C-alpha cells in the first residue's frame, strides 16, 4: 500500500528508539502488561524447574507515533517490527534456564492514536521451589516474578492487565490441575536503589499433580510387596523358601526405594511421604526377617541341648484357647534306643509346635501392622476436603 | 523529552571501541559487587555449580558527562550498554562457553559519567568437588571474573565500597533471596588476587575471586541411602543363627545383602562425581560392607563344611574336639545283626552331633567378631562423616570474618 | 548489464517489506497455506512432541511486483532473496519448543503478474497430546496449525493450496513420492487439511493439517508382551509344581521380579500424563496381581501340606470340601529278663502303630493340599488365559476411523 | 603496494557486483555447479536415533564471468581469495537431516582465478537422518545416504552435477565419495564398502520446481561385530548351555528348577539390554534378538519339563498309582534306547514281630514304589537332554552361522553393472 | 582518548579486511601460533569425544595498521576488536561437535610497528579415537589439527610458537594426568590441490587415566564375586545352596560385565583386558558350574541302578587322596548297609572332586 509505506517513512523518520515514548521526561509511561498460559510444558522436580509456554502481551501509548488517518487514505492500524520503536525491558526475575527477557521479537499492532499491543511469545524455565511433603498427592504452588529492570516505577509504571492470568486457551497439562492461578503487584525496594520503588508482577500457579500414573506405576507395587512381607508368616519353616521370600521382597523394595530417589529432588526442607513410607516398609521387612530367623532357630532348636523353659511353655501353650483357628487346642538295646529318639522326637515337636505359634501371632500381628502404617501414612493426604 | 536530544548529543562523538582514558597512562577504575540471588544447583557428575546473580560493573566514563542547567535537571539516564564502551568483565571459570552475561542490561549513566551496570547472570562456574566426606561434605566453589581485553595498565579490577568499608562479600539480599534447599551458604567471601607469574600488562593479572563456602544438609541423603544401607548390611551378621543342617539359606541370605550393597554402590555412583581424586565415604563404607559380607560368605561355607563333615570322610581329633567343645564354649559363655547296625548307625550319628556342635561354637564366636567388627566399622565411618564442620573462619590463616 | 538487475533496481526502487500489500484501504491478501511432508521425523510420546521435515507451500499476490516481461527481454518470473519482499508470518502456533519462524528461508518466486510463491523447508516440533489408552496399539492426531501469528482476518485470508494444475484445490497434506521415507513405526491412515475458526472471536483463521498415524506394535510385543505371557506360563505352573519339592517360591517370586522389572524398564516407554492407563501397563498390573496371588496360594499350599495332627486338626469343613466333593470334579481320585524283652517287642509295635496312624492323618493333609493346589492350577489357568484374550481382543479392535472428521 | 586491493576493487565495487544475481550472461541460461563430496571422518552412526554423524568437505565448482580480469594487467595475479558474503555462490542444502542444520557448518573464503573460475571448500558436520536395517544384527550392513538439492533455483536456471576430474586427456566424473588418505580416520565400527554418488533426475517433476535434481552420495557400510560378538553373544549362550545340561542335576536336590529359572531371567535381562540398543522400528526382528526369543522359549520349555519330571518323582502309592503302560514305557524302553547306565504274653510278642515285619514289608513296598518312580522321572530327564540339548545347539549354529554370511552386495547399485569405485573411472 | 580516537580513525578509513597485509602479493604474512590449554573438561569414551578449553594465540605483522606514536600523543598500543582486521582463519580439522573455526572474536593487541597479538578463547570438541586395550589404565594420545584452510605455504605460512602448548594455567582435570604434550608443523598435500602445500599444526596431549574411581566401583566387587567362584568348591554338596551360589556369582558377573560395555566405546578395534579378563571369570565360573552338578549328580547317585567304575574307584578312592519268626529285617539291613557303603564311595569321589577343584582355584588365585 501506497499509503502505509508513506506513513512508515514518516513515522519512522526522526523517531528515537532509545528515548521513552514520553511527552515530559518527568512523566512515566504505563504499561499494561497480562501473561496468557499457553501451555504448561513441564515440571521438572529434580531440578525443580517449571518451562511453561506464554504469550507475554504488554500495551502501552507511544505519543510520537501517532498519526491522521484521513491524511493515509484512512488507515487507522499498521503493524510494525518490534526492533523499530521503544520496547518495554520486561526481565523474568527467577530463571533457571532460558534468557531473562523476551529474545521472539514479533511484529506489534500500531494504532493511529498511538496504542500499542505487542504480544510476543515465550517459554519460561523459571525456577520454582517444590513442595516434596505430599508425594505425589502434593499440589505445587510457584510463580513467575516480571518486573520491568532499568527503570525504577517513577518512570515506567507496569499494572496487570487483568486479576488473574489469561488461561481461556490453556491447554490441558495432563498431568497437572490449576487449582487456582492469581497475579500480584509489588512495589519492592532493593539496595541497589533504596531511595525509587521498583515495580513488579507475580503470577504463581497452584498445580494439584493427578496421581493415576505414579499410583500405578510405584504404589501398587510396593503395597504388594508389603502384603508379602506379611505373608511370609504364614509359610511353614519346615518346607524351607521362608528367607527366600523374605529377600526377594527386601531387594524388590531397595530396587523401588532407588527408582524413587530418582524421581524427587535431594532436598532436605522436609521429608517426603513416599520416603518415609519406604523407610517404613524396610525397618517393617527388617523387622520380620529379624523375627523370621528367630522363628526358625526355635523351630530347629535341638530339643537335648535346650531345655524348653516353664514359662515359655505356659504362655504357648495357654496362648491357643485365646486364638480361634485351626490349631490344635541287644534284644532290649534297639528298643531302649528307638524309644529315646521316639522322646527326644516328641521333645522337638513341642519346639515346633511354640514355633507355629509364634508364627500365627506374627502373622496377626504384621498383618494389623501393614494395614494400619498404609492407612495411616496415605490418608492424612488422599482426604484433602 | 530532554533525554533525546541529551543522549543525541553524547553519542555523537562518540565510539564504542576506545577505552575513555583520559590521558596516556590513566588507569580506569573498575569497580565490581555480586549479588547472589538464588544457588539454583551444584550438579556433581559436571561439577558445575549453576548461580543466579546480578552482577554490578561501576566506572568513570569522561565523555558521557554533561551539564544538568541546560538539560532541564537530568541526571541519569539509561543507554543501551550495545552502544557504550565496556570493561567486557566476564566470568573466567565456566564450564560453557559462555564468558560475558545473559542480558545485556541497560546502563544508568550520570551527568559527572559515573557508568553503572546491573546485568543479570546464570553461571556455570567449575569447581572441583571435594568428595570426601560425601554425604557429610561441604564444598568451597568459586566465581573468578577477569578483564577479557584489557590489562592492569589499563583498568583496574576493585571491590565496591559503600562508606569507605570494601563490600568483601557476595551481599545477599533479603528481598529477593530464595534458600537452595541441601545446599547452605556458611561463608561468601570475595577477595582481589593477583598472579605474580605474570607482569601487569597481560589480562590475567588482576581476578576478582568471590567464594562460596557451602555445607550439604545430608537429612534427604541419611534418610533415603545410609539408613536402608546400614540396616540391610546389619542382616549379615544375623546369618550366623541360621541352622547349618541343609537348611535355614545362610548362603542366599549372606549373598542377597551381598546382592544389595552392590545395588547401594551402583545408586552412589548414580550420585557421585568422577573425580577420581578421592574415593567418597559413603563409597569407603560400601566397600567395607561389601569385604566383611564376602568374609561372611567364607565363613557361612567354612561353618557348612565343617558342621556337615561325616566320620567317613573327616575324622575329628581330639585335640581339635577338646579344643572347640571344653575349653571355647566356657570362655564364649537274629538281633546279633540288629544291635551291630544300631550300633554302627549311633556313632555315625554321635559324630555328626559333635562336629553340629563344633560348627555351633564357630557361629556364635564368629558372630561375636562379625558384630563388633560391623559395629565399629559403621560407627567409625558415620561419625568420622560427623565431626567435620565448615572451617570457623573463611580463608583459614586471615583473623577476619568478611561479613556485613 | 543483465536486464534482471536492471529490473530489480527498477522493481525495489521504493518497494517496503514492513508493508502489507494492499491494493487500496481495507483489502485482504490471500494467502494459500499447503503443507508437504518430506520425513516424518518421530513422536516423542515422553514429552508429546512430534518432529517433522516439511516444506510449507505458500502463496500470495503483491501488486508492486508487477513488470512487463516484454520491456525487459522476456524475464517472465524472478528468484529473489526472501528478505527483500513482504511476506506473511504464517508460523505454527502449536509448536512445543520456541521455533514459530521458517529454518531454511528459501528464494522466494515471483511472475510478472506479481504472484508470489515460496516455498521454505523446516524442521517443525509440533505439539501434540497422546491419548496413552491402547498404547503400544495405538492410532494418534497429530495436528499442525499454521496461521499468521501477525496477520488476522481482517487483513489476511487463508486458504488452501492448489493443485499443480490451478482448476484443482489440495485438501489434504501433500506427500511426494519421491523424497519422502516411510517412518518404521507410524503409517499415515489420513492427512487432511481444514480452515479452522473459533468462535466468539472473528478475527482468527488456521489452517490445521491433521497426521492420523497408527503405530506399529512391534517391538513392543517382541520385546514385552511374549516374555510377559511366558511369565504367566510359569506362574501357572508354579502350581504344577509339587509342594515337597522346595522351589515353588523360587519360582513365583522369580517370576513375580520379573514381572516388575518389565515395568521398570518399560516406565521410560510411556507418557507420563495420567489420564488413563495404557492396555499394556494395565495388562502388566493384572499379571503382577495373579503372580501374587498365586505366591499367595503357593504359601498357604506349602502350609497345608505341612501340617501335622500333632500341631493342627482338621476341620470338618475343610475335609468335606477336599476330600469327597472337589476331587471328583478335578479328577484328583485318590488311589484307595525275658519279661522285660517282651515288653520291649510290645512297645516298638504299639510305637509302630501309633506311627502310622499318624502318617495316614500327614497323608491326609497332604492329599488336602495336592486337591488345592489343583484347583488353584485350574483357576488360575482359567483367569490368566480369559484375562490375555479379553485385553489383547479389545487391544485389536482399536483403529482409527475411516472419516478423519478432519 | 598490493594489487590485489585493486583487483578486488575494479570487480566488485567499479564493475557493481551483485551477489544476488545469478553468474549469466543472460536469462534463459543455465549456471552449471559441480559438486564433490569428501569424508574427513565418519563420526557416528546411532542407530536409536538413526542418525549418521559424518565429517565431510563440501567441493562446490562453477564460472563466474563477472570475475574475470586480464591476469598480466594487474602484475600476474593467479588467484584470490574471497568470502563467500561478496560473491554469489549456490545454496546447496543436505534436504536429508534430523536436526536444523541445512547449510555448511564454516563459510570459508572462496577461490577464483582469472578465467571466472570458483571453486569453494567449506567443511561442515552432517547429521543426516537413514533407516537402520537391523535384520541380520549385529552382523548388518547398512545403506546411509546424504541427499543434496538446490532449493534456491530450479533446473533451468542451474544444474547440479558430479564434479569432474581428468586423467590422460580424458574427464572422467568422480561418482564417489572421495577419501583423502591424509586425513581420514577409520571409524573402528564401521568399514565403507561401497561409496557411490549419482546425480538423480525424476521425470515425474518439472524442470521449473526445483524438485527435479538430486546429488546424493551414499555409504554402504559394514558393521564390524568383534564387539558386539565378544561382549553379547558369548555371554548368552553359555548362560543357555545352563539350561541346556539342567536335565543333568538330580531331583532329590532341592535346585533342579532354579538354576532353568535363573538361566532364564538371565536370557531375558539380555534382551531388554539388546532392546535398548537398537531402534524402536517394526520392519523386522532383529537377528539377535530373534535368537534370544527362541532360547527363551526353549529354557521355558526346559522350566516346564523339570516341573514334570519333579512331579513324577515325588508322587506316592498313597496319592497316585503306576499304570502298567507308564512302566513298560518309562522304565523299559527308553532307557534302553539313550544306553541309561510266656503263655498268653509270648504269644503276644510273637504277634508284635508279625506286626514289625509286616510294617517291614509295607515299607519295602514304598520304599520300591518310590523307586520306580524316581527311575521314570530319570529316564525323562535323560530323554528331555537328548530331545533338547542338540535342538538347541543346531538354532545356535544355524542362526549365527546365517548371520556371518550376510554379506554386502558386490555393487551398490541392484541393476547397475558398474562399480563405483575410484580405481576404475568410466570416462 | 581523543588521540585514540584519531588514531582508530584513521587507521580504518581505508583498509580492507578482505585482502592479506602484505606489502606484495608474492610475500606471505608469517602467522606465529601457539595453544595454551586451560582445562579439560571431558573425555567422552563412548562417542570419542575430548572437550577441552583452549585459548589461541595468533601472531602476525599487519603493515597497514603502522603508526608513529609521537604523532598520536605516544600511544602505543591499541586494542581494537578482531571484527575490524584481516583474521586468518585457522580451522580444527578433527571438529567432532561445534564450530570448525573462532566464533567468539574477542579484541585483539595492535602494536605501533602493526604486530598483532589475538588471543581468542574455544571449546574445541574434537575427535578422539581411543586405545581401550587397557583399562581403567589407559593411556589416551589425540590430537588437535589446526589448519588454515583457505591458503597455502606461499600465503600465510603458519608457524608454531613454541614446541609445546602453554599449561601454565592449565586446571587440574582430577580424571586425567597429563604426561606429555607437545606441537609438531607438517606440510600436508590434499586431492584438492596437489601443487601447493598446505600447513598445519597437530598438537598432541598424552593423557594417563587416574583408575581409583574406576577401580573402586568396578575391580574390587568384580574381585570379591572372582574370589566367591572358587567358595563352591568347599561348599558340600548336602547343605545345597551350590547351585544358588555359583549362579548368583554368576549373574553378578555378567551384570559387571554389561556395565563394562556400557562403559567403553562399541569400536572392534581392540578388547579391552578388563573385558577380557571378565570373560575369562565368566568362562572359570561356567565350568566350575558344570563340575558342581557333575559332583551334585555323584553325591546323589544312588547304587541302585548305577554301579561304580573301576578306574574311578582307584584314582579317585587310593592315589589322589594319598512262621511269624521269619527274620526278614535281618538280610535287608545286609543290603541297605551294602548299598550304604556304595553311596559312601560315591560321597567320598564327590568329596575328593571337590577338594582337587579347590586346589587348582587356589593354584589360580596363587599365580594371578
Ligand atoms: C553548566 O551550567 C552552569 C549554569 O548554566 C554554568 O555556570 C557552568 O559554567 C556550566 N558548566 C559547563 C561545564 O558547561
Ligand atoms: C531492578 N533490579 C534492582 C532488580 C535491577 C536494577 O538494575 C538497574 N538499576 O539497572
Ligand atoms: C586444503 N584444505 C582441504 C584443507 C582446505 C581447502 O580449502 C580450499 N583451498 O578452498
Amino acid at each position: 500500500s501506497e499509503h502505509e509505506t508513506r506513513l512508515v517513512a514518516n513515522l519512522l523518520e526522526n523517531y528515537n528508539k532509545v528515548i521513552r515514548p514520553v511527552e515530559h521526561h518527568t512523566h512515566f509511561v504505563d504499561i499494561t502488561v497480562g501473561l496468557q498460559l499457553i501451555q504448561l510444558i513441564s515440571v521438572d522436580e529434580v531440578n525443580q524447574i517449571v518451562e511453561t509456554n506464554v504469550r507475554l502481551r504488554q500495551q502501552w501509548i507511544d505519543v510520537r507515533l501517532r498519526w491522521n488517518p484521513a491524511d493515509y487514505g484512512g488507515i487507522k492500524k499498521i503493524r510494525l517490527p518490534s526492533d523499530d520503536v521503544w520496547l518495554p525491558d520486561l526481565v523474568l526475575y527467577n530463571n533457571a534456564d532460558g534468557d531473562f527477557a523476551i529474545v521472539h521479537m514479533t511484529k506489534l499492532l500500531l494504532d493511529y492514536t498511538g496504542k500499542i499491543m505487542w504480544t510476543p511469545p515465550a517459554i519460561f524455565k523459571s525456577y520454582c521451589e517444590i513442595i516434596v511433603t505430599h508425594f505425589p498427592f502434593d499440589q505445587q504452588n510457584c510463580t513467575m516474578k516480571l518486573g520491568i529492570w532499568t527503570y525504577d516505577g517513577t518512570k515506567v509504571s507496569i499494572s496487570p492487565e487483568s486479576d488473574r492470568p489469561d488461561l481461556s486457551t490453556f491447554m490441558e497439562s495432563g498431568e497437572w490441575v490449576m487449582k487456582d492461578y492469581r497475579g500480584w503487584k509489588h512495589w519492592v525496594y532493593y539496595t541497589c536503589c533504596p531511595d525509587t520503588p521498583y515495580l513488579d508482577i507475580t503470577y504463581h500457579f497452584i498445580m494439584q499433580r493427578i496421581p493415576l500414573y505414579f499410583v500405578v506405576n510405584v504404589i501398587i507395587p510396593c503395597l504388594l510387596f508389603s502384603f508379602l512381607t506379611g505373608l511370609v508368616f504364614y509359610l511353614p519353616t519346615d518346607s524351607g523358601e521362608k528367607m527366600t521370600l523374605s529377600i526377594s521382597v527386601l531387594l524388590s523394595l531397595t530396587v523401588f526405594l532407588l527408582v524413587i530417589v530418582e524421581l524427587i529432588p535431594s532436598t532436605s526442607s522436609a521429608v517426603p511421604l513416599i520416603g518415609k513410607y519406604m523407610l517404613f516398609t524396610m525397618i517393617f521387612v527388617i523387622s520380620s526377617i529379624i523375627i523370621t530367623v528367630v522363628v526358625i532357630n526355635t523351630h530347629h532348636r535341638s530339643p537335648s541341648t535346650h531345655t524348653m523353659p516353664q514359662w515359655v511353655r505356659k504362655i504357648f501353650i495357654d496362648t491357643i484357647p485365646n486364638v480361634m483357628f485351626f490349631s490344635t487346642m541287644g534284644v532290649k538295646y534297639i528298643a531302649e534306643h528307638m524309644k529315646s529318639d521316639e522322646e527326644s522326637s516328641n521333645a522337638a515337636e513341642e519346639w515346633k509346635y511354640v514355633a507355629m505359634v509364634i508364627d500365627h501371632i506374627l502373622l496377626c500381628v504384621f498383618m494389623l501392622i501393614c494395614i494400619i502404617g498404609t492407612v495411616s501414612v496415605f490418608a492424612g493426604r488422599l482426604i484433602e476436603l | 523529552n530532554e533525554e533525546g536530544r541529551l543522549i543525541e548529543k553524547l553519542l555523537g562523538d562518540y565510539d564504542k571501541r576506545i577505552i575513555p582514558a583520559k590521558t596516556l597512562d590513566h588507569i580506569i577504575d573498575v569497580t565490581l559487587k555480586l549479588t547472589l540471588t538464588n544457588l539454583i544447583s551444584l550438579n556433581e557428575k559436571e561439577e558445575a555449580l549453576t548461580t543466579n546473580v546480578w552482577i554490578e560493573i561501576q566506572w568513570n566514563d569522561y565523555r558521557l558527562s554533561w551539564n544538568t542547567s541546560e538539560y532541564e535537571g537530568i541526571d541519569l539516564v539509561r543507554i543501551p550498554s550495545e552502544l557504550l564502551w565496556l570493561p567486557d568483565v566476564v566470568l573466567e571459570n565456566n564450564v560453557d562457553g559462555q564468558f560475558e552475561v545473559a542480558y545485556y542490561a541497560n546502563v544508568l549513566v550520570y551527568n559527572d559519567g559515573s557508568m553503572y551496570w546491573l546485568p543479570p547472570a546464570i553461571y556455570r562456574s567449575t569447581c572441583p568437588i571435594a568428595v570426601t566426606y560425601f554425604p557429610f561434605d561441604w564444598q568451597n566453589c568459586s566465581l573468578v571474573f577477569r578483564s577479557q581485553t584489557y590489562n592492569a595498565h589499563e583498568v583496574n579490577l576493585q571491590l565496591s565500597a559503600e562508606e569507605g568499608e570494601a563490600v568483601e562479600w557476595i551481599h545477599i539480599d533479603p528481598e529477593d533471596f530464595t534458600e537452595n534447599g541441601e545446599w547452605t551458604i556458611r561463608h561468601r567471601p570475595a577477595k582481589k588476587n593477583y598472579n605474580w607469574q605474570l607482569t601487569k600488562d597481560d589480562t590475567d593479572f588482576q581476578e576478582i575471586i568471590f567464594f562460596l563456602i557451602i555445607q550439604r544438609k545430608p537429612l534427604f541423603y541419611i534418610i533415603n541411602i545410609i539408613a536402608p544401607c546400614v540396616l540391610i548390611s546389619s542382616l549379615v551378621v544375623l546369618v550366623y543363627f541360621l541352622p547349618a543342617q541343609a537348611g535355614g539359606q545362610k548362603c542366599t541370605l549372606s549373598i542377597s545383602v551381598l546382592l544389595a550393597q552392590t545395588i547401594f554402590l551402583f545408586l552412589i555412583a548414580q550420585k557421585v562425581p568422577e573425580t577420581s581424586l578421592n574415593v567418597p565415604l559413603i563409597g569407603k563404607y560400601l566397600i567395607f560392607v561389601m569385604f566383611v559380607s564376602m568374609l561372611i560368605v567364607m565363613n557361612c561355607v567354612i561353618v557348612l563344611n565343617v558342621s556337615l563333615r561325616t566320620p567317613n570322610t573327616h575324622s575329628l581329633s581330639e585335640k581339635i574336639k577338646h579344643l572347640f567343645l571344653g575349653f571355647l564354649p566356657k570362655y564364649l559363655g537274629a538281633c546279633n545283626f540288629i544291635a551291630k547296625s544300631t550300633k554302627e548307625q549311633n556313632d555315625s550319628g554321635s559324630e555328626n552331633e559333635n562336629w553340629v556342635l563344633i560348627g555351633k561354637v564357630i557361629d556364635k564366636a564368629c558372630f561375636w567378631i562379625a558384630l563388633l567388627l560391623f559395629s565399629i566399622g559403621t560407627l567409625a565411618i558415620f561419625l568420622t562423616g560427623h565431626f567435620n564442620q565448615v572451617p570457623e573462619f573463611p580463608f583459614p590463616g586471615d583473623p577476619r570474618k568478611y561479613v556485613p | 548489464s543483465v536486464m534482471e538487475d536492471t529490473l530489480l533496481s527498477v522493481l525495489f526502487e521504493t518497494y517496503n517489506p514492513k508493508v502489507r500489500p494492499a491494493q487500496t484501504v481495507g483489502d485482504k491478501v490471500t494467502v494459500r497455506v499447503g503443507l508437504t511432508l518430506t520425513n516424518l521425523l518421530i513422536l516423542n510420546e515422553k514429552i508429546e512432541e512430534m518432529t517433522t521435515n516439511v516444506f510449507l507451500n505458500l502463496a500470495w499476490t503483491d501488486y508492486r511486483l508487477q513488470w512487463d516481461p516484454a520491456a525487459y527481454e522476456g524475464i517472465k518470473d524472478l528468484r529473489i532473496p526472501s528478505s527483500d519482499v513482504w511476506q506473511p508470518d504464517i508460523v505454527l502456533m502449536n509448536n512445543n519448543d520456541g521455533s514459530f519462524e521458517i529454518t531454511l528461508h528459501v528464494n522466494v518466486l515471483v511472475q510478472h503478474t506479481g504472484a508470489v510463491s515460496w516455498q521454505p523447508s523446516a524442521i517443525y516440533r509440533s505439539s501434540c497430546t497422546i491419548k496413552v489408552m491402547y498404547f503400544p496399539f495405538d492410532w494418534q492426531n497429530c495436528t499442525m496449525v499454521f496461521k499468521s501469528y501477525t496477520y488476522d482476518t481482517s487483513e489476511v485470508t487463508l486458504q488452501h493450496a492448489l493443485d499443480a494444475k490451478g482448476e484443482r484445490e489440495v485438501k489434504e497434506i501433500v506427500i511426494n513420492k519421491d523424497a519422502f521415507t516411510e517412518n518404521g513405526q507410524w503409517s499415515i491412515e489420513h492427512k487432511p487439511s481444514r480452515k479452522n475458526w473459533r468462535s466468539d472471536d472473528p478475527s482468527y483463521e488456521d489452517v490445521t493439517f491433521y497426521l492420523i498415524i497408527q503405530r506399529k506394535p512391534l517391538f513392543y510385543i517382541v520385546y514385552t508382551i511374549i516374555p510377559c505371557i511366558l511369565i504367566s506360563i510359569l506362574a501357572i505352573l508354579v502350581f504344577y509344581l509339587p509342594p515337597d519339592a522346595g522351589e515353588k517360591m523360587s519360582l513365583s517370586i522369580s517370576a513375580l521380579l520379573a514381572v516388575t522389572v518389565f515395568l521398570l524398564l518399560l516406565a521410560d516407554k510411556v507418557p507420563e500424563t495420567s489420564l488413563s492407563v495404557p492396555i499394556i501397563i494395565r495388562y502388566l498390573m493384572f499379571i503382577m496381581i495373579l503372580v501374587a496371588f498365586s505366591v499367595i496360594l503357593s504359601v498357604v499350599v506349602l502350609n497345608l501340606h505341612h501340617r501335622s495332627p500333632n500341631t493342627h486338626t482338621m476341620p470338618n469343613w475343610i475335609r468335606q470340601i477336599f476330600i469327597e466333593t472337589l476331587p471328583p470334579f478335578l479328577w484328583i481320585q485318590r488311589p484307595v529278663d525275658l519279661k522285660e524283652a517282651v515288653e520291649a517287642i510290645k512297645y516298638i509295635a504299639e510305637q509302630l502303630e501309633s506311627a502310622s496312624e499318624f502318617d495316614d492323618l500327614k497323608k491326609d493333609w497332604q492329599y488336602v493340599a495336592m486337591v488345592a493346589d489343583r484347583l488353584f492350577l485350574y483357576v488360575f489357568f482359567v483367569i490368566c488365559s480369559i484375562g490375555t484374550f479379553s485385553i489383547f481382543l479389545d487391544a485389536s479392535h482399536n483403529v482409527p476411523p475411516d472419516n478423519p472428521f478432519a | 603496494v598490493n594489487e590485489e586491493e585493486r583487483l578486488i576493487n575494479d570487480l566488485l565495487i567499479v564493475n557493481k557486483y551483485n551477489k544476488h544475481v545469478r553468474p549469466v550472461k543472460h536469462n534463459n541460461e543455465v549456471v552449471n555447479i559441480a559438486l564433490s563430496l569428501t569424508l574427513s571422518n565418519l563420526i557416528s552412526l546411532k542407530e536409536t536415533d538413526e542418525t549418521l554423524t559424518s565429517n565431510v568437505w563440501m567441493d562446490h565448482a562453477w564460472y563466474d564471468h563477472r570475475l574475470t580480469w586480464n591476469a598480466s594487467e594487474y602484475s600476474d595475479i593467479s588467484i584470490l581469495r574471497l568470502p563467500p558474503e561478496l560473491v554469489w555462490i549456490p545454496d546447496i542444502v543436505l534436504q536429508n537431516n534430523n536436526d536444523g542444520q541445512y547449510h555448511v557448518a564454516y563459510f570459508c573464503n572462496v577461490l577464483v582465478r582469472p578465467n571466472g573460475y570458483v571453486t569453494w571448500l567449506p567443511p561442515a558436520i552432517f547429521r543426516s537422518s537413514c533407516p537402520i536395517n537391523v535384520l541380520y544384527f549385529p552382523f548388518d550392513w547398512q545403506n546411509c545416504s546424504l541427499k543434496f538439492t538446490a532449493l534456491n533455483y530450479d533446473a533451468n536456471e542451474i544444474t547440479m552435477d558430479l564434479m569432474t576430474d581428468t586423467i590422460d586427456g580424458k574427464d572422467y566424473p568422480i561418482e564417489w565419495i572421495i577419501i583423502d588418505p591424509e586425513a581420514f580416520t577409520e571409524n573402528g565400527e564401521w568399514e565403507i564398502i561401497h561409496k557411490p554418488a549419482k546425480k538423480n533426475i525424476y521425470p515425474d517433476k518439472f524442470p521449473n520446481g526445483t524438485n527435479y535434481q538430486d546429488v546424493t552420495f551414499y555409504l554402504i557400510i559394514r558393521r564390524k561385530p568383534l564387539f558386539y560378538v565378544i561382549n553379547f553373544i558369548t555371554p548368552c549362550v553359555l548362560i543357555s548351555f545352563l539350561a541346556s545340561l539342567a536335565f543333568y542335576l538330580p531331583a532329590e536336590s532341592g535346585e533342579k528348577m532354579s538354576t532353568a529359572i535363573s538361566v532364564l531371567l538371565a536370557q531375558a535381562v539380555f534382551l531388554l539390554l539388546t532392546s535398548q540398543r537398537l531402534p524402536e522400528t517394526a520392519l523386522a526382528v532383529p537377528l539377535i534378538g530373534k535368537y534370544l526369543m527362541f532360547i527363551m522359549s526353549l529354557v521355558t520349555g526346559v522350566i516346564v519339563n523339570c516341573g514334570i519330571v519333579l512331579n513324577f518323582h515325588f508322587r506316592t502309592p498313597s496319592t497316585h498309582v503306576l499304570s502298567t503302560r507308564v512302566k513298560q514305557i518309562f522304565l523299559e524302553k527308553l532307557p534302553r534306547i539313550l544306553h541309561m547306565s510266656l503263655h498268653d504274653e509270648i504269644k503276644s510278642g510273637i504277634d508284635s514281630t508279625n506286626y514289625i515285619v509286616k510294617q517291614i514289608k509295607e515299607k519295602n513296598a514304598y520304599d520300591e514304589e518310590v523307586g520306580n518312580w524316581n527311575l521314570v522321572g530319570q529316564t525323562i530327564d535323560r530323554l528331555s537332554m537328548f530331545i533338547i540339548t542338540p535342538v538347541m545347539v543346531l538354532g545356535t549354529i544355524f542362526i549365527f552361522v546365517m548371520g556371518n554370511f550376510n554379506h554386502p552386495p558386490a555393487k551398490p547399485f541392484e541393476g547397475d553393472p558398474f562399480d563405483y569405485s575410484s580405481d576404475h573411472p568410466r570416462c
